[PDB]
DNA sequence: AAGCCAATTGGCCCGGCTGGCTGATATCAC
DNA sequence: GTGATATCAGCCAGATCGTGCGCCGGGCCAATTGGCTT
């Protein structure tokens, strides 16, 4: 269909965005704008497993600097 | 398997320990045997949680031949040749009743007249015909002996003097191929029609007018009907409702002939002929495995006389002794404002 | 349905708060030049010795003294048991006989 | 049919109204059960095929309005009839409809079909009346766009009836459209869905029919448990020998004359030979026709552009044969863009331009030999992909749809484009 | 060479190359070990002998080390026999064999040949002790000390014997009387020995899930509860605002709303420059004010 | 609920109702400042035991047919570490509906 | 379009939340704007 | 933090320095949980000195128990005071006594170790699993002289 | 015999240490040049072998990777919450099958240290080292080499690799497709009175799907005073 | 008689048992 | 705020003797040998 926002919310703030579920619930209850999605937990679990396999997975920003995902 | 470990332990401890102070009681450790029995009866693919939607479901759960399990084969490894209806299934396994899911062909039902041999093979009965005369001698035949002979058809018009009429009878031959033959080569005949259809497939009226797929669906779908509070035997059924309902074991049957002494919705006490009295209890609003209700009615009265085998109480889905899974409704065939559109 | 819980606890405390109790940074160094600082509550007793989990070595304060600790019980060896059981003269004569047979 | 697939020479002479006898019902149960089992397996087979199709062509999205290319495909319309009067070709709704014209059509100095038009039934009827049989339409196979494809080559969007937008995910639409009718295709030579799986995987067919290589004379050799066809070209070059088995049914006699790609046996041609012998256009036409035959057999209508997307995805790479001095190791498949740019850089301040040959590869290999290790790992063969990427130290730039879906951000398609946001 | 996928077989075939030993051979090996050890100690002593004496001393030390190695290599077979006797119930065969090897090394260290007894029995004692200790210390995911493991094993043995002899499952009272311990102790010992199950055990016939896919996370933040708590905090701050500045301040600094640090009455008086009892008076007044049938209903629901 | 905290036979239950009343101890815990302030307001001393009572799931109704209770101290062969067990039967008649 | 019969079939319902998701579900995925079939361009939302 | 800044995802061959730089502490005992108090055992697979506290704003021994004591390493037990969620993000490491090969770069055909060193898979398997020796150095010049 | 006769002039080793030593003293560019020359001059199967070898030899030549990364000195340990030890009701504990492999690794490493610093014959040390390496291999990939380890019920244990592969791995089951909130499911019937853009939801499903919105709305209309009373009112199923 | 160019076949991998001795902890008390 | 005493846990040792675990299909690579080639 070309619907990117619906997919992004169906994948982040409805399943995995741990800090986003409570924020969206509060936004709906208080009647304001839904907040932007974060980064799902499953990606972090995958990165942790890959690192545990002695693989040097890392995410880079615009410049070649790591983000470290907290 | 349990006794193997038991005797291994027995011999080991007999050899290791002393002698002259040893008795059979202190050599035999029965833990492995009971452990193996418990392991089999629990967490085994062949010891299945029973199906109790209705008497037919329970009866069909038994008489089930499963081709998969410990020591058998696997669902995803079975090919397209083990799921076929081989021409040796006639009278030994139903070709209609099978699951419609990915288990198609790996689970079947024993035919009505099927019997299990001493070695585990399945036999079927045939009436012996000699010199073109259909005698009254029934022989039980297995697959190989069936291949040896030539078998006639159940509904063969006769002159009524136990002799074939048309002189051109359709018969099955060595390879399962059908062919017309004269009434001299024939040596066996089917005991009756519906000798190849299972118990659940023999309760579909006008089965010969139904496609095989629809008959299969109906057979697989008669096992899911729930027992209603008020049962009613079919208006147009087959001859196999009473026998199925009584043989399923969900109908209370008198043990010895007698006269009903006292009767109530909870019990029936009958004074047998030999002087002894016997009281039968009835389930009332029990619960079956599937969450339905098991409730038995009473079909006899205080003054009635009952012979052995007579039905004294109905079952979850029986009406006066015969299977009754549904109700008779006045049906009209027509489209009506789109509320019955597309199978509604 | 199955219900299970890890032996963990959760609290509603905001963590935004208004102010944190003051802390003091105590500095430690490694034998290979690696250095770090540890934050401790001001109401605390500093430990003279720590383990640098960054490099897995024992570390002492920048200006703290260097203590010495002895073995509570030395690991018993074969030789200790040999004195415990065999007498000095027995070992001496055994060694003498062994030397004699070796020379021969 | 029997339990084995073979007709029983004794029919069921009774309809379901008159009622079948016992033996007839038993005989019919055979086909009943076989059909049920085939229906059971078709679901999984089609699901796997559609998953592969989606994986190979996920990142084919429209990213331009027009590339300005003057090239296109010569498509045939209005096949001449037996009465000498032009009759519109049968399969024009799925071949030339919803497509644009690369160049203007002029007959007797009249412009009867301007370039870049939807090319509906009106224009086709006018063209046929004017007396034309060929049209140079624009296809994705011949798109010169620097980035992805462009709307004008793709043409009309069949799902909405207008020009395709500039963020459409045409690859996934093509995959879904090709894969949906899989269950309807009822399963010597493969016939149903397995035939489609064979075609899209660029495999060697079962009944392989060798195709002549050079035009010339043909001679046949006779020997026990073997047969050979020897072709001598008119140019006088070396002979070409094709071996075959005894059962093979011959199609060309001794001493006959053969064409460049004429078949020398009854069977199924393999795509690699036709490619190597007749170029990219011949293999494209062959693949499209072979894929459409299977669907037309069961009366399934699919436009050609959907298959063309997969075909162009399957012909994206070239295999290096001449070492040259372009830093490309011989025998290493390289995307045609990389090969072309390396050759461009080498010809300047360099002497040897590397040369390669077109390579046809299946959907699985093409989708696994991608530039993003995340998508390849998430497709299949995870351990091998990861242990290769780790050693190669590959870096993923997150330019596809699957990567953005995995990490949880806006896909670079539809409304996720920066042009709209 | 020819390493197999069954390391047990390779180890067994590797330990058989060395031959066994005799009583006199063992005695002379022990003599060599002791002589080498004593000579090495004497050399380690500060006093220096002649070079040739030191040379022969080193020679005998090497001979003693070789003798010890040979003795261990010979007793590896006995170690393996004890290990295979103890095989099963938690540990792998090779782990038991290695623990037995350590025990045999200890036995050789702590062995004296003056008794003249066969070396096999002493090493058997030590190997069994080491294997039992290691198995008790490494056979469970949740470790249990040696004494509690002994208690559990004794209880299991007594229960099995009672089941065999009597023919019926023993009730807790019978075990408590036989083992001479309270029934609660028996129940606790029973509950200690259970082994954990896995989260990856399949449960469906198809196999679409695992045993760990239906374990509800009973320690996560339920969004409804979190928003309810936030609304409660906002309502409490709003209600405490209607009070006077002094009363709201004393309540906040008494319950530590702003910093989460409860304070004593005297400190509150110090900041307010009043008596401790006076501060206690203010708190009661506000506490009753909020618990009144005029301001309670705004806070009744949240309780 | 009857004397021992088990629903009465013949009572009609709806989603959220209590079938068996159960209390589980929880021990010492620290409350958030707001909860402690609210308790001080209304003066409701904590009991230190929370509720784990058995309630009908969501979307369930029907009368109570039978209640069967087993006590480990009455000779019943309950598994180890299970002091008591109770089973409640709920029955309902369903009519045909779309 | 759904290939949905009325002999026991089941369907699932999802709820868009944000303004972007609602706009997409309202402008792009609406039921009455999807008459034609993407595969070949023939209507599927037609009396059957 | 914000997925809009994720520019690339780089995968590499981790070395010892990286492995022990990720780790917040070395696990050197096999205990997991105390059988009686059910609390993590020190230096075990579930230790709190390494993988973080098991209770929000609370250390192992219990000296510090409030959010005010935030980001303080309790000198008694070494546990810091912070959210328990950090137990999903902190790695540890084990220091092997002898080196070890990575099964991925040994068995996955083509064996990358074999290709790099030009050793047949059978020979490499013999070497690594202590079935045969291997000459890793030789004095050509000295021996010839 | 060779060592005691010609101990000098060469160094020998066995196990992964030998491979580490070889990788340390490896000249990559020389090997690459030799392979290139063989490719240019030689022909046959040797050419194909050299071409295949150069692909893995060249990678380390230019990129930041080094061969020494193929042999491990220290092994990372995954955070505990990704291998939870949950306590089921009734006291039964459920683990994640990685604690067992990690415990094997740690036990064997500690025993190896004890043997090394205690003094033991080469046979015991070599066997312990082999067991340690097999334990690490089982930790990373289980069943790839030899026979997989098993727990109770004789079913293979799950390793780190098994969590990423297959139809039930992280990539395919938890990342590309997930479970979602604010979702319902039910059987469909036919309504011919609807329009082409309308659907009919049962009021139970609709109420459960829209709970926050209805709570906020009925708080707005003064049908409730606060979200707590609104939630209780919605749960109890009133009329308004 | 040594080395190399092919075919052939086999295999592998991936997709649907007491005992003693000592210090630390706790549990009841002052 | 201490203070006595019981359990709680870890470590060590015994001598006779005892010596060997308990389905299909598809793609690719490697070992073997026939047949050249020198
Ligand atoms: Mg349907
Ligand atoms: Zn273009
Ligand atoms: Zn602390």
């Amino acid at each position: 269909y070309g619907a990117a926002y619906a997919l992004q919310e169906l994948l982040t703030i409805k399943s995995d965005d741990v800090t986003g579920r409570v924020k969206v619930y509060e936004a709906i209850v208080k009647g304001e704008n839904i907040p932007e999605p974060g980064i799902p937990e499953s990606f972090k679990v995958l990165i942790k497993e890959m690192q545990s396999l002695c693989l040097n997975v890392e995410v880079l920003s615009s410049d070649g600097m790591s983000i470290e995902m907290r | 398997t349990g006794l193997a470990r038991m005797e291994r332990v027995v011999r080991e401890r007999m050899t290791t320990q002393d002698v002259e102070a040893i008795t059979p009681q202190t050599l035999i450790n029965i833990r492995p045997v009971v452990a193996s029995i418990k392991e089999f009866f629990g967490t085994s693919q062949l010891s299945q949680f029973m199906d109790q939607n209705n008497p037919l479901s329970g009866l069909t759960h038994k008489r089930r031949l499963s081709a998969l399990g410990p020591g058998g084969l696997s669902r995803e490894r079975a090919g397209f040749e083990v799921r076929d209806v081989h021409p040796s299934h006639y009278g030994r396994m139903c070709p209609i009743e099978t699951p419609e899911g990915p288990n198609i062909g790996l689970i079947g039902s024993l035919a009505s007249y099927g019997r299990v041999n001493a070695f585990g093979f399945i036999e079927t009965p045939y009436r012996k015909v000699v010199d073109g005369q259909v005698t009254d001698e029934v022989d039980y035949v297995t697959a190989d002996e069936e291949d040896r002979f030539v078998i006639a058809q159940a509904n063969a018009a006769l002159d009524e003097e136990l002799r074939f009429s048309e002189n051109r009878v359709l018969v099955r031959k060595r390879g399962g191929e059908v062919d017309y033959v004269e009434p001299s080569d024939v040596d066996y005949m089917d005991v009756s029609p519906r000798q190849m259809v299972s118990v659940a497939t023999a309760m579909i009226p006008f089965l010969e007018h139904d496609d095989a797929n629809r008959a299969l669906m109906g057979a697989n779908m008669m096992r899911q009907a729930v027992p209603l509070i008020k049962s009613e035997a079919p208006l147009v059924g087959t001859g196999m409702e009473y026998r199925c309902a009584t043989d399923a074991g969900d109908v209370l049957k008198a043990e010895k002939d007698g006269v009903v002494q006292e009767l109530s919705a909870d019990y029936i006490t009958v004074a047998n002929d030999d002087g002894t009295y016997i009281t039968y209890r009835l389930h009332k609003f029990s619960r079956s495995n599937q969450g339905t209700s098991v409730n038995q009615k009473v079909v006899v009265d205080e003054g009635d006389r009952v012979i052995e085998g007579q039905v004294l109480a109905d079952g979850p889905a029986t009406e006066d002794g015969e299977m009754a899974l549904g109700k008779n409704l006045l049906v009209a065939f027509m489209p009506w404002e789109g509320h019955n559109y597309e199978d509604a | 349905a199955l219900r299970g819980t890890r032996l963990v606890v959760t609290s509603y405390e905001t963590d935004r708060g208004i102010d944190l109790a003051p802390r003091q940074a105590v500095e430690y160094a490694c034998e290979k030049g690696h250095r770090f600082e540890m934050p401790f509550s001001v109401e605390a007793e500093i430990p003279p010795e720590w383990e640098c989990k960054v490099c897995g070595i024992q570390a002492l304060l920048v200006d703290g003294d260097g203590p010495e600790e002895k073995k509570g019980k030395p690991a018993r060896t074969h030789w200790d048991m040999l004195m415990e059981r065999r007498t000095r003269e027995e070992l001496e004569e055994v060694l003498a006989e062994r030397l004699a047979v070796l020379r021969s | 049919s029997n339990a084995k697939n073979e007709t029983i020479p004794r029919p069921i002479k009774a309809s379901f109204r008159e009622g079948l006898t016992v033996l007839e019902y038993f005989i019919s149960t055979h086909g009943a059960r076989k059909g049920l089992a085939d229906t059971a397996l078709r679901t999984a087979d089609s699901g796997y095929l559609t998953r592969r199709l989606v994986d190979v062509s996920q990142d084919v999205i429209i990213r331009e309005e027009d590339c300005g290319t003057e090239r296109g495909l010569k498509l045939r319309i209005a096949e001449r009839g037996a009465d000498g009067v032009l009759r519109k070709t049968d399969d024009v709704e799925t071949s030339v409809y919803a497509r644009m014209l690369a160049e203007d059509v002029v007959v007797d100095g009249k412009v009867i079909a301007p370039a870049n038009v939807d090319l509906g039934d009106v224009l086709i009827d006018a063209l046929v009346g004017a007396g034309v049989e060929e049209v140079k339409t624009r296809s994705v196979l011949t798109c010169e766009s620097a980035v992805g494809t462009c709307a004008f080559c793709y043409g009309r969007s069949l799902a909405t009836g207008k020009l395709v937008d500039i963020g459409e995910a045409v690859g996934i639409i093509a995959a879904q459209s090709i894969g949906e009718p899989g269950t309807q295709l009822t399963m010597d030579i493969t016939q149903g869905l397995p035939r489609v799986v064979e075609l899209f995987e660029a495999r060697q067919p079962k009944g392989v029919a060798p195709i002549s290589e050079a035009a010339g004379r043909v001679r046949i050799e006779e020997t026990e448990k073997t047969k050979k066809i020897v072709v001598t070209p008119d140019d006088g070059t070396d002979e070409t020998a094709f071996p075959i088995s005894k059962r093979a049914r011959l199609l060309v006699g001794e001493g006959d004359h053969v064409e460049v790609g004429q078949k020398l046996t009854v069977g199924a041609t393999n795509p690699h030979d036709v490619l190597r012998i007749l170029g990219q256009r011949a293999v494209q036409v062959h693949l499209v026709a072979e894929v459409q035959k299977v669907y037309n057999s069961q009366g399934v209508s699919i436009h050609d552009k959907h298959i063309e997307i997969i075909i162009r995805q399957m012909l994206r790479r070239v295999t290096i044969i001449e070492s040259g001095d372009a830093e490309l190791l011989p025998g290493e498949l390289v995307e045609r863009s990389k090969f072309e740019t390396e050759n461009r850089r080498v010809v300047t301040e360099g002497g040897h331009p590397a040369s390669g040959r077109p390579q046809l590869m299946g959907i699985t290999k093409a989708s696994l030999a991608t530039e993003s290790w995340l998508s390849a790992a998430s497709f299949q063969e995870t351990t091998r992909v990861l242990t290769d990427a780790a050693i190669n130290a590959k870096s993923d730039s997150l330019i596809g749809l699957k990567e953005n879906v995995i990490i949880g951000k806006l896909i670079p398609a539809g409304t996720g484009l920066s042009r709209y946001r | 060479a020819g390493a197999t996928a069954d390391p047990v077989k390779d180890y067994l075939k590797q330990i058989g190359k060395v031959p066994l030993l005799n009583a006199e051979q063992e005695v002379e090996l022990a003599k060599r070990i002791e002589a080498g050890l004593f000579a090495e100690d004497k050399l380690a002593n500060s006093d220096k002998l002649a070079p040739k004496l030191k040379r022969e001393l080193e020679i005998i030390a090497e001979d003693g080390r070789r003798a010890k190695n040979h003795l261990l290599e010979a007793n590896l077979r006995l170690v393996v026999s004890l290990a295979k006797r103890y095989t099963g119930r938690g540990m792998l065969f090779l782990d038991l064999i290695q623990e037995g090897n350590l025990g045999l090394i200890r036995a050789v260290e702590k062995f004296d040949y003056t008794k003249g007894y066969k070396f096999s029995t002493y090493a058997t004692w030590w190997i069994r002790q080491a294997i039992t200790r290691a198995m008790a210390d490494q056979a469970r995911t949740i470790r249990i000390p040696v004494h509690m493991v002994e208690v559990i094993n004794k209880l299991a043995r007594v229960q099995r014997q009672m089941l065999q002899d009597l023919g019926r499952e023993p009730t807790p009272e019978e075990l408590a009387k036989e083992l001479d311990m309270t029934p609660e102790k028996v129940i606790e010992v029973q509950k200690y020995g259970r082994e954990p199950i896995s989260l990856h055990t399949p449960l469906g016939e198809d196999g679409d899930s695992e045993f760990g896919d239906l374990i509800e996370d009973s320690e996560a933040v339920v969004p409804a509860d979190a928003v309810s708590f936030t609304l409660l905090q906002e309502q409490l701050h709003s209600v405490l605002d209607t009070l006077s500045e002094r009363e709201a301040g004393v309540v906040s600094m008494r319950f530590g709303l702003t910093d989460g640090q409860p304070k004593t009455l005297d400190e509150i008086g110090k900041v307010y420059g009043v008596t401790r009892e006076r501060i206690r008076q203010i708190e009661s007044k506000t506490m009753s004010k909020l618990r009144h049938p005029s301001r309670s209903q705004v806070l009744r629901d949240y309780l | 609920l009857d004397e021992r905290g088990i629903i009465r036979i013949g009572a009609e239950v709806v989603a959220g109702d209590i079938l068996v009343g159960k209390v589980t101890p929880k021990g010492e815990t620290e409350l958030t400042p707001e909860e402690r302030l609210l308790r001080a307001i209304f003066g409701e001393k904590a009991r230190e035991v929370r509720d784990t009572s058995l309630k009908v799931p969501h979307g369930e109704i029907g009368k109570i047919i039978g209640v069967r209770v087993f006590d480990r101290e009455e000779g019943d062969e309950l598994p180890p570490g299970v002091n008591q067990l109770v089973r409640v039967y709920v029955a309902q008649k369903r009519k045909i509906t779309d | 379009a759904f290939n949905a019969d009325f002999d026991g079939d089941q369907m699932a319902v999802h709820l868009p939340l944000s303004a972007e998701a609602q706009a997409e579900a309202r402008i792009l995925m609406l039921s009455s704007n999807n008459i034609l079939k993407p595969a070949d361009g023939r209507p599927v939302t037609m009396p059957t | 933090d914000d997925v809009n800044f994720f520019d690339e995802l780089r995968i590499g061959l981790a070395t010892a320095d990286d492995i022990r730089q990720w780790s917040h502490g070395e696990v050197k005992k096999p205990e997991t949980i105390n059988y009686r108090t059910l609390k993590p055992e020190k230096d075990g697979l579930f230790c709190e000195k390494i993988f973080g506290p098991t209770r929000d704003w609370e250390c192992y021994c219990g000296k510090y128990k409030r959010v005010r004591f935030k980001g303080i390493i309790c000198e008694r037990c070494g546990v810091e005071v912070t959210r328990a969620k950090v137990r999903r993000e902190r790695m540890g490491h084990i220091e092997l006594a002898a080196p070890v090969t990575h099964i991925w770069y040994f068995k996955g055909v083509p064996s990358r170790l074999g290709y790099l060193l030009d050793l047949a898979p059978k020979d490499l398997e013999k070497v690594i699993y202590f079935a045969a020796y291997m000459i890793t150095y030789v004095d050509d010049e000295r021996r010839t002289r | 015999e060779l060592r005691d006769r010609f101990g000098t002039y060469f160094d020998g080793s066995m196990g992964a240490a030998a491979l580490q030593k070889r990788l340390e003293s490896f000249d990559l560019e020389e090997e690459a040049e030799r392979l290139r020359e063989i490719i240019r001059t030689g022909k046959g199967q040797k050419k194909t072998r050299a071409l295949k070898r150069l692909k893995v030899v060249s990678a380390f030549l230019q990129t930041a990777n080094s061969p020494k990364g193929m042999v491990l000195d220290c092994v990372p340990v995954i955070p505990p919450d990704l291998r939870p030890m949950v306590q089921l009701d009734g006291g039964r504990f459920a683990t994640s099958d990685l604690n067992d492999l990690y415990r094997r690794v740690i036990n064997r490493n500690n025993r190896l240290k004890r043997l090394l610093d205690l003094g033991a014959p080469e046979i015991i040390v070599n066997n312990e080292k082999r067991m340690l390496q097999e334990a690490v291999d089982a930790l990373f990939d289980n069943g790839r080499r030899g026979r997989p380890v098993t727990g109770p019920g004789n079913r293979p244990l799950k390793s780190l690799s098994d969590m990423l592969k297959g139809k039930q791995g992280r990539f395919r089951q938890n990342l590309l497709g997930k479970r979602v909130d604010y979702s319902a499911r039910s059987v469909i019937v036919v309504g011919p009175q609807l329009k082409l853009h309308q659907c009919g939801l049962p009021k139970a499903m609709a109420l459960e799907l829209f709970k926050p919105f209805v709570m906020k709305r009925l708080v707005d209309l003064n049908h409730a005073q606060n979200i707590k009373s609104a939630k209780r009112m919605v749960e109890r199923g009133r009329t308004v």
